This record gives C-alpha cells, structure tokens and sequence, in this order.
C-alpha cells in the first residue's frame, strides 16, 4: 500500500510503480466505513473525522471494487479511466488543525 | 523565543513542554491524544528511555506545571536516519501512556500533507518556553513568534548555513535576526495555516546561536517524515 492525503483537502491518493504517478480514489461506493479502514491503514487507530467527495482539481482513477472478497482495503481498489460520481475521496482521519482564532 | 510576544490561552493548543527531573528540556506537538512529534536530539541517550519524560498540555506557565500532574511518556522513538553530528532528520515521536483529553486548550495540530503548496516565504508560526535572548534562561511563560520560511538555496548560501540544510531541513526566520527560537524551544512546532486549517510544517531543531543574523533557525521538515510517522503509529501495539 502506497498511499498519501494530497493536498490541503485532503485528497485520497494511491501509487502506481507502473505509471509512476499518483492517482486519487474516486468516490464510487465509497463510504465512511472505508474511509475508517483507510484511516487505520495510516496509523490513526480509532481515530475519523470525515470521508465526503470532492471535485478533483490527473486524469486516472482507483474505483473501488464492490465485488472483492474481505481482503485490506487497498487490495480492493483498482484502476479505472472513468469515475461515474464525478467525486473523489477527501478523507480527514483526525479533528486537527484548529486553535483560538479558527 | 526571542522577539516574540506571550501567547494566549488556547491559541497554540498542541504545544506541549517536556519535563525531565523536574524541568523543562524540549517542546513537542500533539498528533493524537497518545502521539507527541518532537525532535530526535532531544532523546539522545541518556534521555532515549521514555522513564525520564513527562508531558505538560494546555498549560502556558511552568510554574503551574505541577510535579506529579504532567503525562508520563510510555515510548520513545527516535528517526533511524538521524544523525547527531549533522541534525539530520532530527525527529522522533512520544507516546503517551494515558490519553490527553482534547478541549479548548488542548488539542491537535494536524500533520502536513504532500502538496500543500506553500509560498516559498510562507508565514509560519514558533512557539515554545525557550530562552528569550542568547545564552538565556527557560522562560517562565509560553511564547510565540511569526517567522516566514526561508528559500533553501538562500539559507544553503555561503554568508548562511553554506551547504549544511539537506532536504529533510527548512529554515525559518530573519536573515537580519531578532527573532528567532532559541534554546528550550527545540522539538517544538513551526505551524502554518492554509485553507482554515493549522499545519505541522517543522519541528525545531538547530541552529548557530539565537537570533543573529544570518543565522536563521533550522526545523526539520516534517513533510518528509510523515510517512515514517503513519507507520509507527500503525506498529504500536501490532
Ligand atoms: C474484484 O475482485 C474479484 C474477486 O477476486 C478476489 O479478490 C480480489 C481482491 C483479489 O484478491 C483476487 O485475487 C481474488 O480472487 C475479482 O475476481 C477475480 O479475478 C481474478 C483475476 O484477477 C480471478 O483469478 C483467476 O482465478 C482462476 C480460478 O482458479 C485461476 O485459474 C486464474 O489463474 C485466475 N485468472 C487469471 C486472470 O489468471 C478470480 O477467479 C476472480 N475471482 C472471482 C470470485 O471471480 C475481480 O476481477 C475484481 N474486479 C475487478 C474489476 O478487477
Ligand atoms: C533548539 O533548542 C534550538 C533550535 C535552534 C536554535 N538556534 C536558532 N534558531 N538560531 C537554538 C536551539
Ligand atoms: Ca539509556
């Protein structure tokens, strides 16, 4: 699993050796539970915020395949010219960033 | 700090001083309830044990940081490629065995993603309970400055840092001087807010003196470390 939060929207992203460059998830039957096992494969525990779509500000997409078995979540994605929801995934795994003058 | 001003309750809410014996020795920045960011030099042995540290959150004074009332640290670890004689990749994590309890003035800043974009002077933020002039003593009280990033290939200069500041290190501050971390502020943050969000951008680590000129402060470039960060915090316990 080669994956990052891009951006200051945080932008889920996925790695690709093959094409080195970096491809966003599309929202696709994506979901807040996904977004919290994207969030544990990150290190943040039992730690989320919010999974919610966003526009993509790439071209290449990973979709989100519904018909896998119950492998990790990474293992679930792969890669589509096409994303139907027009979405990708923004996904925050904890409350940060926010002090007196917020 | 020197030449930055008191900061008030609640406004650097991630800030955390790092007691040994009794005392204040570094800063850190809260991730997680558990998870603390701090600088690798900080820990050298004979400090690398956790036994010897404690956390203070949400509070500005030392002399309200109470013996027996801060978080005993649970785990150390410091970066694998830091190197003390360079300060490379000068960072490390804290683990706390107890779970702080987030409110107004105690709560996260959020690590910094690929992308962010940054302008190349960006304006930042040091905070930390380090002396307020060179060879000073702790301060008593939190203080905070703004300082903006300083170009690497500026700060890499022959009149500066002359090839020292490797692409794990970002400098902040003045080249004229005057303000500036100082001793005590290291392993503290260098925040910057973009997009209505705060942003863990460096943590402090070196530099020659305080507040002379040419002489900015070096922070270590946490950009660079996060993916390390992700994956310690996901051994923990593993
Ligand atoms: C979505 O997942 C389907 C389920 O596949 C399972 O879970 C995924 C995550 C992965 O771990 C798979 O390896 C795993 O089986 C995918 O359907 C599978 O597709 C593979 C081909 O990639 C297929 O493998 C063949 O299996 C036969 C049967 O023994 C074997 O003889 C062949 O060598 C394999 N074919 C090839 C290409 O050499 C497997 O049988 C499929 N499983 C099922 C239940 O049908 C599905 O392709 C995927 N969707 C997308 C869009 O990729
Ligand atoms: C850490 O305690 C630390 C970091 C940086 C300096 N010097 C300057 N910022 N010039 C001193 C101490
Ligand atoms: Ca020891």
């Amino acid at each position: 699993a080669c994956v990052r939060l891009y951006g200051p929207n945080f932008i889920l992203q996925v790695y690709s050796s093959q094409r080195k460059s970096w491809h966003p998830v599309c929202q696709d039957d994506w979901n807040e539970n996904y977004g919290r096992a994207a969030c544990r494969d990150m290190g943040y525990k039992n730690n989320f915020y919010s999974s919610q779509g966003i526009v993509d500000d790439s071209t290449s997409f990973m979709k989100l395949n519904t018909s896998a078995g119950n492998v990790d979540i990474y293992k679930k994605l792969y890669h589509s010219d096409a994303c139907s929801s027009k979405a990708v995934v923004s996904l925050r795994c904890i409350a940060c960033g926010v002090n007196l003058n917020s | 700090i020197v030449g930055g001003e008191s900061a008030l309750p609640g406004a650097w809410p991630w800030q955390v001083s790092l007691h040994v014996q009794n005392v204040h020795v570094c800063g850190g920045s809260i991730i997680t309830p558990e998870w603390i960011v701090t600088a690798a030099h900080c820990v050298e042995k004979p400090l690398n044990n956790p036994w010897h540290w404690t956390a203070f959150a949400g509070i500005l004074r030392q002399s309200f940081m109470f013996y027996g009332a801060g978080y005993q640290v649970e785990k150390v670890i410091s970066h694998p490629n830091y190197d003390s004689k360079t300060k490379n990749n000068d960072i490390a994590l804290m683990k706390l065995q107890k779970p702080l309890t987030f409110n107004d003035l105690v709560k996260p800043v959020c690590l910094p993603n690929p992308g962010m974009m940054l302008q190349p002077e960006q304006l930042c933020w040091i905070s930390g309970w380090g002396a307020t002039e060179e060879k000073g003593k702790t301060s008593e009280v939190l203080n905070a400055a703004k300082v903006l990033l300083i170009e690497t290939q500026r700060c890499n200069s022959r009149y500066v840092y002359d090839n020292l500041i490797t692409p794990a290190m970002i400098c902040a501050g003045f080249l004229q001087g005057n303000v500036d971390s100082c001793q005590g502020d290291s392993g503290g943050p260098l925040v910057t807010s973009k997009n209505n969000i705060w942003w863990l951008i460096g943590d402090t680590s070196w530099g020659s003196g305080c507040a002379k000129a040419y002489r900015p402060g070096v922070y270590g470039n946490v950009m660079v470390f996060t993916d390390w960060i992700y994956r310690q915090m996901r051994a923990d316990g593993e």
